DNA sequence: TGAGATTAAGTTAT
DNA sequence: TTTTTTGATAACTTAATCTCA
């Protein structure tokens, strides 16, 4: 009828199209209004489209709006907006799709894009520089060329004996397992979760240029791997007691009562972090404790927080507790709700 | 014109635009008012002064405020507020449509913004002042001013109203008739003029009969003019001929009646006698505008409303008259199966009558105040004057041979073959007369009765409009909702509300500017309690609340420009803290804070919170139309003369109807008054005094004299002022010991049983209950009624129940009614032979368990007595009274190939009599003793509509006798021949769930 | 026919038998009468299917005496709804062939009348004589077709009641309006783009001249 | 070898 | 030959689905 319709028909159109890569949730609304207006349209009310340069071993992701996985419905946060520093590659380049970053070991890294033609993705790239997947344009042609970061194929256009968890980060603990001197690539919990191999065992792990790989099980595997060794996600992560030095190391601010908030106030951008945050969020964060999991704890809980602070919490239903790593998460919650009084008292104060 | 009453209210659509005023003055004569329409726009001083034009024309409206009404969700406590901008927005009216950049105080479309700018009642009587008064024209007085010309307004008076109650019977020969190849027959008006003159005219068209029988009718003293003007007024037959009889309709309805009344009239008559004159005459009706410079030309227009989750004809005149139709008014109120002429009078025009004398066929009766209440027997007498036909014992149709109307009553003697008994129902039911056979050989004793039957029909639809006071109808919805009187019967409560909150703003000075995505959540949530047991056999006591609803609108102020914010969230570990603050921020008695569902799936929390502050659009609204409706239904207690009826009986309905839509209002999105926030907020809190009202009365012992409530009488909400003693000082007899379990609760009522079965004690015990309830149980606006002792309560469903009802005058010895609220009995889904079986088991089981045995099983073996005479014998058709077999299945719209996919439904063939969609409707689906199940809804369609059907056939019976067996296995407990009911014929257990 | 004589084809098949019996009751009384198109823009958009012409335009006033049948075919541009429409279309794209603008001569576009035959400057008179043939001859087209262009805006509002299936449909203002508010705003590309979201090419209303 | 759980929708009642 | 449309849900009812085959 009017502009303002042509408008909305035009980008229900251009949204229709990538819903693969989702946007999704607003799709179904702008079908209803479709069937309203029109008494009826064309259109009814989590992978890479099919399409296909190594590839950069860890966990894929892809994003061409503005970051869910071809896996499944993995959509999860990015370290300091790295997507919109950046800018928009898809809106001010156009041709190139459903854009990849794989994280590895807390380092994210951009492997090949599927375009037009791969020149231009290339001198993308080279201007808003990350990292590089190879220059094409297992033991062979990828073999000659040298990274820091293993790399096995997307296209050219054995015997275990131990358990031994590597350490990367702050309260980050990759898996690894060694075999007959080793280390077999299973920084994916969930393949490890779904597939528990008993140590000193045989186990089917092909090696192709450097290193090899493939309720009751996650007990074995928490038992198995330090005890104190719960799943924060995609990797394990220990308890880690600490108080205001974790606070200090996630905000990137100096080691310091009013020192803290004298540091906050200097710095204007960690300043404007705390007041644009929720204080359960940014500690949630801050620990690293899984989403999904805290979330079925808290809602499982009978706190009894006054004055912005808790006082003294306690578990209700015991079906929660059959999941180890929230067995593991309640054993350090002392150190979570400590150091949320903490970030509360200092919000206070600020 | 001095004083003169407003009639209708109209505009000319032509080259410039007029708003026209058409009245009667005291005398008989009508006088036409015109002025100047323009569009209307409320645009700010900075919109409008920086345009190509400058104001044409500009009124002092004054300093407007305008609120943003929005809701956002809030996962904090920091809430911004609600912006509110004071500034001095001009009244503009400009003579053509100008797209303004502001655009505020839309959604009004012409009319209203006309009446409250300048002021006038749209039913009213003015005194119009001659200084600005010109004649424009012959009876036209045109002004200027709209404003100071009623300056002063003056109590009506009752004008000498003209009607034409006009009905025309065709030749239905097979099919519907149609304006192309069907002739008019017999016109019929009742023409009263502005005499007090009634004449009733039943116009023959000539082109049938033959010389004989005119020159008979002539002798019998009957005309036969040819011409419009040699036609004599005061007759009451004429003979007249086709064009003449269509000349004469064009001359009738140019005039300037004040009603044009029909049933199925614009749909079939109006738009029939219209078509006719076109096509034969090739002349058309020229409704002069009332300056005499438009020439309409007319033409029937139809109006499509529908819902997403109604075609209705209507006339374009543009003269004053108000052109009615009685079909789709019928079909708009209350809720009834009766939706045809005869059955509507069958359902209206029934009394008792006293066989006086006998007969070989004459079996006399007599009807008065003796025999029924009151008031039926005149109005029997009324329609007898012109009836001729009269339904006794609901089956027996006998031809009034005489009749005879003294003083008060009747002395019809009809054709009874000497029936039994004393007493009779006499009513007005349809009639044994075949239209397409008496159609189909006519002679002069069958022109004359179809003429007497056509005068009957017009008479019918004049009795139909009396007893429905549609006049008085149209004349309240015109004051109530400032609308034109022609348009009072074709608008929604989306549009009806529009006129009085439109005033209310501009008493208000508010515009509440709606930004766009306000909300967009799908709905609230609700719940269903199921009763204790299926079986009571005692006294039920229900108590019903006034109006919840608007009532509890009213209580929580729940307007969008008050709505605060609606606080979520999403775990436990920040819901305490922000509950807290919520508690500690928003003290209770200015803020209401109601935990409704949340609206997204990923919060567990979700309090909405309401300014109780100022007054919002909703809460005065609502309350306008309550003080309305209660000072308008006191007048008919006060009225005496026909006023009681004709003025003062349906402004108190219309106020009552548009209370009754505040809420549904309140929660359509694309309403005025479209409020998620609040449309949540009433739904909860409707549930939490539902329940607050159960868990009070679940277990109240009534020992010695006082009542023990269930649990602590506190306020569901917050800390209000009533005390939590829950025992009472009821004043019951002292020897009374009665236990209350609270069994079933609806939206607003609320069932208690009671341990005793005589209907005097449970009637005092409720009275008291009810007296006692409003003093300490509810609060505030809430009060609550006591509706009627309902014994012999049989929770039939979760809803569904059957009971005896016993209103609170009605006392042991009085003749009881079996009112109940959908059970299979209000339903329409049962059949014939269905309801009277039902009814005596479950009265039989009332006695059989009102003693108590709670072994007796001997009611399946006398069932099984009573069903085995006929069940047997009926699988002859026998010609099965298919004219209650159906229900209030009508053509239905939403299919993908056959609504409740059958065989031809909705699809469907030959049904030309009277099928459309939504139109209620009637019909039916060597093998006896039928065997399995074969899913019975074989024949299930659309087709012709008749009364009869064929006999000689076996066919199958449907869910008659499986659905009489399964509610009377829900009522008993033993499955001993449960299996063996259907084994051998059908096959199958029942649910008893 | 008995009125004014069909040569049905396989596309309107399920339409003619009871269009046949639906214009004899009118075909007795307004036939005899004159009117403005010529007796035979009744049943010459019957030929050929219709599986190509998605996009169907309606219209209500067949033109004053010098009629044409189907809606914007008159051959001198004279016509203030032709060239309204010529005016908008030249201003969306800017083509200077001017011949005679014409919504008939597409690959996928056929233009229909909603009222076959009116009247000597009698516009909506006509709403007895063929409102019961034009709820069935536009069922047919209801059946299979991608969008309607209905222009006369409160002219076309009594279209859901002819509606037996649900399509998509638009209702846009007739050029005469009041305020000349059509070349404001039309949003004719609308129509360009629904095809594409029912997974059909969109159509450039420059095909054929 | 009868016992159940949404459809496929309507279907009446505050 | 010109301004105009409509209240959300909660549930009992019959429906075959079909295979144990
Ligand atoms: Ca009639
Ligand atoms: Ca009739
Ligand atoms: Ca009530």
């Amino acid at each position: 009828t009017s502009s303002a319709d042509l408008t909305n028909l035009k980008e229900l159109l251009s949204l229709y199209k990538s819903l693969r890569f989702s946007a999704i949730e607003k799709y179904n609304s702008l079908v209803e209004w479709g069937t309203s207006t029109y008494w009826k349209i064309g259109v009814q009310k989590t992978s890479i489209s099919d399409y296909y340069l190594p590839v950069y071993f860890g966990s894929v992701f892809i994003y061409s709006k503005g970051m869910v996985e071809l896996g499944s419905g993995n959509s999860f946060q990015i370290p300091d907006e790295i997507r919109s520093a950046c800018n928009k590659v898809l809106d001010s380049d156009n041709g190139i799709d459903f854009l990849r970053f794989v994280l590895l070991n807390n380092r994210w890294i951009m492997e090949d894009a599927i375009s037009q033609s791969p020149v231009n993705i290339f001198k993308l790239a080279s201007e808003y520089g990350l990292n590089i997947p190879n220059y094409l344009e297992y033991s062979i042609m990828e073999r000659s060329f040298d990274d820091t970061f293993p790399k096995i194929s997307i296209s050219y256009i054995m015997y275990i004996e131990s358990i031994k968890v590597d350490r990367i980060g702050d309260n980050i603990f990759i898996p690894s397992v060694i075999t007959k001197g080793k280390k077999i690539l299973v920084k994916d919990v969930d393949h490890l979760i779904r597939s528990k191999v008993r140590e000193h065992t045989f186990v089917k792990v092909k090696k192709k240029n450097t290193f090899s790989i493939l309720g009751e099980v996650i007990k074995r595997i928490i038992d198995t791997i330090g005890r104190d060794y719960y799943v924060n996600g995609k990797y394990f992560s220990k308890v880690g007691i600490a108080g205001l030095k974790q606070l200090t190391n996630k905000l990137d601010i100096n080691e310091c009562v009013d020192e803290l908030v004298d540091e906050i106030n200097k710095s204007g951008t960690v300043k404007r972090k705390i007041k644009n945050q929720s204080v359960f969020d940014l500690s949630r964060e801050c620990l690293g404790y899984p989403e999904a999991d805290f979330i079925t704890l808290v809602n499982n809980m009978r706190f009894k927080i006054e004055n912005c602070k808790v006082v003294n919490f306690n578990i209700e239903n015991t079906n929660c507790l059959n999941n180890p790593s929230i067995e593991t998460i309640y054993g350090n919650f002392n150190q979570f709700v400590s150091i949320f009084n903490t970030v509360t008292d200092v919000k206070k104060r600020l | 014109g001095m004083d003169v009453r407003c009639i209708n209210w109209f505009e000319s659509h032509g080259e410039n635009r007029f708003l026209y005023l058409k009245s009667r003055c005291r005398n008989g004569e009508t006088v036409f008012i015109r002025f100047p329409h323009y569009f209307y726009y409320v645009v700010t001083d900075e919109i409008y002064q920086s345009l190509s034009p400058p104001p044409f024309n500009a009124r002092p409206m004054g300093k407007m405020r305008t609120i943003d009404i929005d809701e956002t969700i809030s996962y904090n406590l920091d809430i911004k507020d609600r912006k509110c901008s004071v500034a001095d927005m001009w009244l503009i009216e400009e003579p053509k449509k100008r797209s303004i950049q502001n655009a505020t105080m839309d959604e009004f479309f012409n009319i209203s913004w006309f009446y409250i700018s300048n002021g006038i009642s749209p039913d009213g009587c003015y005194s119009l002042d001659e200084q600005y008064l010109t004649k424009i024209n012959n009876g036209c007085y045109h002004c200027d001013d709209p404003r100071n010309c009623f300056a002063k307004e003056i109590p009506r008076f009752d004008i000498p109203r003209s009607y034409l109650f006009l009905d025309i019977e065709c030749h239905f020969d097979k099919k519907f008739p149609s304006v192309f190849i069907n002739p008019i027959s017999h016109t019929s008006y009742c023409y009263i003029d502005l005499s007090g003159k009634r004449l009733l005219f039943t116009l023959i068209n000539e082109e049938m009969l033959t010389e004989q029988e005119i020159q008979e009718a002539v002798d019998r003293g009957c005309l036969r003019i040819q011409s419009l003007m040699e036609m004599d007024y005061e007759r009451e037959l004429v003979l007249c001929s086709e064009i003449v009889l269509l000349r004469i309709a064009k001359q009738l309805l140019e005039l300037t009646f004040d009603y044009v009344v029909t049933f199925n009239g614009h749909n079939f008559d109006l738009r029939y006698i219209t078509n006719r004159l076109e096509l034969l005459t090739g002349e058309k009706i020229i409704f002069r505008s009332p300056d005499k410079k438009e020439a309409v030309h007319l033409c029937i227009y139809e109006r499509n409303q529908s819902s997403h989750k109604n075609t209705t004809f209507h006339v374009n005149n543009n003269n004053g008259t108000i052109f009615f139709d009685l079909y789709s008014f019928i079909q708009k109120s209350e809720k009834l199966d009766s939706y045809k002429l005869d059955s509507i009078s069958k359902n209206a025009f029934s009394c008792m009558g006293k066989v006086l004398n006998r007969g070989v066929r004459e079996m006399t009766f007599i009807g008065d105040d003796t025999t029924d209440a009151k008031g039926k027997a005149d109005t029997f007498a009324k329609v007898l004057t012109t009836g001729n036909y009269v339904t006794v014992d609901e089956d027996i149709i006998c031809k009034v041979i005489r009749k005879d109307i003294l003083e008060n009553g009747f002395k019809v003697v009809l054709s009874c073959p000497t029936l039994p008994n004393d007493i009779y129902k006499l009513s007005f039911g349809k009639d044994d007369i075949d239209l397409a056979q008496m159609y189909k050989d006519y002679n002069l004793n069958i022109a004359l009765d179809m003429a007497r039957y056509c005068i009957h029909d017009a008479c019918l639809c004049q009795y139909l409009w009396e007893y429905y006071g549609v006049e008085t109808k149209t004349d309240a919805g015109a004051a109530t909702y400032v609308l034109p009187q022609s348009m009072v019967f074709e608008y929604r409560a989306s549009t009806i509300i529009k006129g009085p909150l439109l005033k209310l703003l501009l008493e208000t000075k508010t515009i509440l500017v709606r930004s766009e995505t306000k909300q967009k959540f799908p709905y609230e949530g609700g719940k269903v309690f199921a009763p204790k047991q299926k079986m009571f056999s005692n006294n039920v006591l229900i108590f019903d609340y006034n109006s919840l609803y608007p009532n509890v609108c009213i209580f929580g102020n729940l307007s969008p420009e008050t709505l605060v914010g609606v606080v979520v969230s999403t775990n436990r570990l920040e819901e305490e803290i922000n509950n807290q603050l919520l508690l500690q921020k928003y003290p209770p008695p200015r803020y209401i804070t109601v935990h409704c569902e949340p609206r997204l799936p990923n919060l567990i929390s979700e309090i909405a919170i309401f300014d109780r502050s100022i007054e919002g659009t909703i809460p005065r609204l609502l309350r306008t139309f309550l003080a309305e409706r209660a000072r308008y239904k006191k007048m008919l207690k006060q009225a005496t003369s026909s006023t009681e009826k004709a003025i003062y009986d349906s402004m108190q309905y219309t106020y009552k109807i548009v209370a009754n839509s505040v809420y549904g209002l309140m929660g359509f999105r694309n309403s005025a008054l479209y409020s998620y926030a609040s449309a949540k907020s009433c739904t909860s809190i409707g549930r939490r005094m539902i329940l607050y009202l159960e868990s009070v009365l679940n277990g109240a012992e009534l020992s010695n004299g006082m009542l023990r409530f269930a649990n602590t009488l506190s306020n569901p909400f917050y800390m209000d002022d009533r005390d939590i003693n829950p025992i009472v000082k009821t004043s019951l007899p002292i020897d009374y010991r009665f236990r209350f379990r609270s069994v079933y609760g609806d939206t607003d009522s609320v069932f208690t049983e009671i341990d005793s079965q005589d209907v005097d004690k449970s009637i005092e015990i409720a009275k008291e209950l009810e007296r006692l309830i409003n003093s300490r149980v509810l609060f505030n606006n809430f009060k609550i009624e006591f509706e009627a002792v309902y014994k012999n309560l049989i929770m039939q469903s979760k809803k569904k129940y059957t009971t005896m009802k016993y209103s609170a005058s009605s006392n042991s010895k009085s003749v009881p009614e079996r009112i109940n609220k959908g059970t299979s009995e209000t339903r329409r889904d049962v059949s014939k032979f269905h309801k009277n079986m039902i009814k005596t088991y479950k009265t039989r089981l009332s006695e059989m368990l009102s003693e108590g045995r709670m072994n007796s099983n001997q009611v399946c073996i006398d069932i099984l007595r009573s069903l085995e005479t006929d069940l047997r014998s009926e699988f002859d058709s026998r010609s099965s009274p298919l004219e209650l077999f159906m229900l209030s299945r009508m053509h239905h719209s939403n299919y993908k190939s056959a609504d409740n996919p059958n065989m031809y439904l909705v699809t469907e063939k030959n049904n030309p009599e009277t099928i459309e969609l939504g139109e209620r409707y009637y019909f039916a689906y060597n093998v006896p003793w039928t065997k399995k199940l074969v899913n019975i809804k074989t024949y299930e369609t659309i087709i012709d509509r008749s009364f009869k059907l064929g006999s000689n056939q076996r066919i199958f019976y449907e869910v008659y006798f499986k659905r009489l067996t399964s509610e009377i296995v829900n009522l008993l407990d033993n499955k001993v021949l449960c299996i063996s009911f259907f084994q051998r014929m059908f096959g199958s257990r029942p649910t008893f769930y | 026919i008995s009125h004014a004589p069909i040569t049905y084809h396989d596309d309107w098949e399920p339409v003619m038998s009871q269009l046949v019996e639906f214009y004899n009751e009118v075909a007795s009384w307004l036939l005899r009468d004159e009117t403005s198109p010529i007796p035979d823009k009744f049943f010459i958009q019957l030929k050929q299917p219709l599986r190509n012409k998605r996009v169907c335009v309606c219209g209500i006033d067949p033109y004053p005496k010098d009629g044409t049948g189907v809606p914007f075919e008159s051959p001198n541009f004279t016509k203030k709804s032709i060239k309204e429409i010529a005016s908008s279309i030249s201003r969306l794209t800017g083509v200077i062939d001017y011949k005679g603008y014409n919504l008939n001569i597409i690959d996928g576009v056929i233009p229909w009348n909603y009222y076959l035959s009116c009247k000597l400057g009698e516009t909506k008179s006509h709403a007895i004589y063929w409102d019961k043939i034009s709820k069935l001859l536009l069922q047919h087209i209801t059946k299979h077709v991608s969008v309607l262009y209905c222009l006369g805006k409160t002219d076309f509002s009594n279209i859901r009641a002819k509606l037996e299936s649900p399509v998509t449909t638009i209702v846009g203002y007739h050029p005469a309006a009041r305020d000349h508010q059509f070349e404001k705003d039309r949003s004719f590309e609308i129509i360009n783009v629904l095809l594409e979201l029912d997974n059909k090419t969109p159509i450039n209303w420059a095909q054929g001249f």
